[PDB]
């Protein structure tokens, strides 16, 4: 399993942001929005297969949270997909991107504003997203926004969809690294 | 469902599937909500899950 790939909670479906760790402890970054709430994550819509527990979650203000692994057998690849990921950055206006996620896999645009504030609703308004142009469907959330091998952000919402095009935004990824203390491998 | 705040342009992107009761499952509740304002409000929730 790697960045964008289909997670399950009890309710519903997300993607993995990155594979993550702290000395030899791995975990999977995901949206706050997916974490909170959420206990249990699986690798299958059968929920059969275990992936780990759900360690913590930011949302609103941010979105973002994170799941330690409790399952050893299944492959944690530093990657988002066939792309190999080997440092975090801060996103730029222009940035080439790339989002992958378990509902629409894998599409490239551009970073075209920073410091987005988006209101969600019921008091769930979210500070400081990176804004592009890339589109995003339902069970998108969580997965990666990359640039060739430097993680960027998490998906975590947006207007439009992939038949029509639309807006995506994503939470600064390396915020969520210094708040758990991990990395990207 | 609670959708006294919508008609909203931008939502959360998780897939918790929603079954309308025209017989049509709803990708999220942010997908349900704008339906629900474009059906004049006469969709309601029949169930949680796909349909």
């Amino acid at each position: 399993i790697s960045g964008g790939d289909a997670i399950y909670s009890s309710t519903g479906r997300c993607s993995l942001g990155f594979n993550v760790r702290s000395g030899s402890t791995y975990y999977f970054l995901t949206a706050g929005h997916c974490t909170d709430g959420a206990t249990t994550w699986w690798a299958n819509s059968a929920r059969t297969t275990v992936l780990g527990t759900t360690s913590g979650s930011s949302f609103p203000n941010n979105d973002y949270g994170i799941v330690r692994y409790t399952n050893t057998t299944i492959p944690k690849d530093g990657t988002v997909g066939g792309q190999d990921i080997t440092s975090a950055a801060n996103a730029t206006v222009g940035m080439a991107v790339t989002r992958r996620g378990s509902t629409t896999g894998t599409h490239s645009g551009s970073v075209t504003a920073l410091n987005a504030t988006v209101n969600y609703g019921g008091g769930d308004v979210v500070y400081g997203m990176i804004r592009t142009n890339v589109c995003a469907e339902p069970g998108d959330s969580g997965g990666p926004l990359y640039s060739g091998t430097r993680a960027i952000g998490l998906t975590s919402g947006g207007s439009g969809n992939c038949s029509s095009g639309g807006t995506t935004f994503f939470q600064p990824v390396t915020e969520a690294l210094s708040a758990y203390g991990v990395s990207v491998y | 469902v609670d959708c006294s705040e919508y008609p909203k342009p931008a939502c959360t992107l998780e897939y918790r599937p929603l079954c309308g009761s025209d017989n049509k499952t709803y990708a999220n509740k942010c997908n349900f909500c704008n339906a629900v304002v474009e059906s004049n409000g006469t969709l309601t929730l029949s169930h949680f899950g796909k349909c």
